[PDB]
């Protein structure tokens, strides 16, 4: 699959050789072309994966993730060029270089055939994200956010590395196909328990799991808009993809090692949904929303059924699109009024009607209105959990009630009521912002038209 | 009829004829251990390269 990797590496010098006032145009055009090329990976088989070479392969789980990454790059470029107008040419090129390097690392991460190569790329994604956050964030807290983003990740991933090399000394291979075909059960010993924890905790902190999630509100609030987009839409899904890959060697230990994580996921989903009800910062609300949806995904991965895996795949794709759109919507208001307080600017439907329509559609997809793929993933996970235990419908049910509430709360706070009298600098929406919202939302409904493309290998 | 030796004659290294057999193991040595056998054959490229993690060469 070098036909996708090489054009991004070519985006790099194309950006660094462009004329000073053509960087955005060229980057956007060729990013969109690369997304169009990557669209061909959706032609998948029913039996095995597309094994391109000894190094790269494509499954029915990673292809929609690659398509989402390549589609998110142009949207990030469109969202970034407004607040970077005053920047120097070299620093703008460096920012675009960070975005391109992040895309390259993600593309290679989602298609690596070996687990150590996957680990190396999945750690390599850290550097551009940290640089973006700590260099182009707006407030002084960004520095702290960066630290919280880094060590929380590494404290999870350093044990995993050890486990990985240990496994290669035991079975002789880390190739995923060999690992799947030559699978052997895990006995019930303390050594196996700690191997399970080492294999699981890095992905758990990536999702993130409730209790290990404190880095996420900081990092996703303090980051620039493109950073928040790529953190919510793609980088959270690394944990889910890695967990679904790694669980093939953890049976039957998972059968009882999942209980603390299942309890944490369900109760913390309720807790983060409740937290969303009392939030003064609009970005923090969206971050805690991401935490709740990812708790659902964790439950789906932990119960290990075909329906739960399909639901997890659909939910990851849908959440990526929806959360990126919500972050962009909040960023428009922030750029207008330079404040993230939700109750500062009210009654925006009177001043910006089309943006209010975009807000309504985004909040409708957040609460999983049928037949959106958000609802499809949520319903598949809920059905699988009901099969796992009939009592789960209580907690899941409560979540469905809370989500809508806070979702509509957000809308009602920003669009309805009366406008703030002293805010007189609310200009009409630009074509760029409307196009960004449309390019977020139209693929969601188009995917609803054909849902088997995001349902995964199961 | 005795002649005193000249200077440097008593310090010569001489030869002696004896019927005493030459001892074969005057050190009472044990049998020496056998060495590691050898390296033999032609050198061929390493099968599938280094085989280090993901590297194919
Ligand atoms: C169901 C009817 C089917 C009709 C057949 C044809 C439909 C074609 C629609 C194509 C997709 C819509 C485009 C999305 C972007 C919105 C457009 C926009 O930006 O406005 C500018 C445009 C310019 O007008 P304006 O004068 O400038 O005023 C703009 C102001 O801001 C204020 O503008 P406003 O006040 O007029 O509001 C804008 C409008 C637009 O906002 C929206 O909400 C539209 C987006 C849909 C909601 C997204 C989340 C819900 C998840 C469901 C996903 C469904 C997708 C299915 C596949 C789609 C394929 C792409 O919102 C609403 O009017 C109320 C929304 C409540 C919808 C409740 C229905 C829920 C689902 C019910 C059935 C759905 C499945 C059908 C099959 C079921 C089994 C038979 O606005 C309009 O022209 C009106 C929009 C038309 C409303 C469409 C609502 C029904 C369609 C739902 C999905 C289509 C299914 C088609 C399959 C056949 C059946
Ligand atoms: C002008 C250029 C030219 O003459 O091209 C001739 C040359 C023709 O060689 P070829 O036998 O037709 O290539 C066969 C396939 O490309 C595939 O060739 P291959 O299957 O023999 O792969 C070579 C092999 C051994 O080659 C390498 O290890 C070096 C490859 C550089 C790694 C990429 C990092 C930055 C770019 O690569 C690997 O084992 C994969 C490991 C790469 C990961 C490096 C670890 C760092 C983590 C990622 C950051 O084209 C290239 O060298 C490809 C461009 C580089
Ligand atoms: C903030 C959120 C962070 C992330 C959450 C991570 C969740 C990790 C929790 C680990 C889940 C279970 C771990 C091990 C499985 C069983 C643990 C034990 O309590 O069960 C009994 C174990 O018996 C006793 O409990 C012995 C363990 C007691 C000592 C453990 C210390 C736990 C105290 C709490 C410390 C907090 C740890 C987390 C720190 C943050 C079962 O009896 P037994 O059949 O014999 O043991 C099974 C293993 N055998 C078969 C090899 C023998
Ligand atoms: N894992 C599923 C994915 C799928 C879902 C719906 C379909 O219509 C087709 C395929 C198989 O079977």
């Amino acid at each position: 699959m070098l036909k996708i990797i090489i054009p991004t590496t070519m985006l790099l010098p194309m950006t660094w050789m462009s004329k000073h006032n053509m960087i955005w145009i060229n980057a956007t055009v060729h990013s969109l072309l690369i997304s169009l090329i990557s669209l061909s990976l959706l032609n998948q088989l029913g039996e095995n994966s597309l094994n391109f070479s000894l190094t790269f392969f494509s499954d029915s789980l990673s292809a929609p993730l690659l398509v989402l990454t390549t589609w998110l790059l142009p949207l990030m470029l469109m969202a970034s060029q407004s607040h970077l107008s005053k920047e120097t040419t070299t620093r703008k090129k460096l920012y675009i270089t960070m975005l391109i390097l992040l895309q390259l690392f993600l593309i290679m991460t989602f298609t690596a055939t070996e687990l150590i190569l996957f680990y190396i790329l999945f750690e390599a994604t850290l550097v551009p994200t940290l640089i973006i956050i700590t260099r182009w964030g707006n407030q002084t807290e960004r520095l702290n956010a960066g630290l919280y983003f880094l060590f929380y990740t590494l404290a999870g991933s350093l044990p995993l590395l050890v486990a990985l090399v240990y496994i290669q000394n035991t079975t002789g291979s880390l190739n995923f196909l060999i690992i799947h075909y030559w699978s052997h059960p895990l006995s019930n010993s303390w050594s196996n328990i700690f191997m399970w924890l080492a294999c699981i905790m890095a992905f758990m902190v990536k999702m993130p799991l409730y209790g290990l999630h404190l880095w996420l509100p900081k990092a996703h609030v303090e980051a620039p808009i493109a950073g928040s987009m790529v953190l919510a839409a793609v980088l959270l899904k690394l944990g889910g993809y890695g967990m679904m890959r790694i669980t093939t060697i953890l049976n039957p230990l998972t059968n009882y090692m999942a209980y603390p994580f299942l309890m944490l996921s369900m109760w913390g989903m309720i807790m983060t949904s409740s937290i969303c009800l009392r939030q003064t910062d609009l970005k923090s609300l969206i971050a805690y929303s991401s935490v709740s949806h990812m708790a659902l995904v964790i439950v789906a991965i932990m119960i290990q059924t075909p329906w739960s895996f399909m639901g997890a795949t659909a939910l990851m794709i849908a959440h990526g699109l929806t959360s990126s759109m919500l972050f962009c919507l909040a960023n428009t208001n922030y750029e207008r009024v330079h404040s993230r307080t939700m109750i500062l600017a009210r009654g925006l439907q009177t001043l910006l009607p089309l943006m209010a329509t975009w807000w309504l559609v985004a909040s409708l997809t957040n609460l999983a209105l049928p037949p959106s793929i958000n609802l499809i993933g949520e319903l598949f996970i809920i059905t699988a959990s009901f099969s796992w235990s009939n009592i789960t419908i209580i907690l899941m049910g409560m979540n469905m009630m809370i989500t809508a509430l806070y979702s509509l709360y957000m809308l009602i706070t920003t669009q309805r009521g009366k406008y703030t009298h002293h805010i007189n600098n609310i200009k009409p929406s630009f074509t760029r912002e409307n196009a960004l919202m449309a390019l977020h939302i139209l693929p969601l409904l188009l995917l609803t038209l054909n849902p088997k493309m995001i349902l995964g290998p199961l | 009829g005795w002649v005193r030796p000249d200077l440097g004659e008593l310090s010569k290294v001489t030869k002696v004829k004896t019927d005493r057999p030459l001892p074969e193991n005057p050190y009472h040595s044990r049998a020496r251990p056998e060495p590691n056998p050898e390296a033999e054959g032609d050198l061929k490229p390493a099968k599938h390269g280094s085989r280090l993690f993901f590297w194919t060469m």
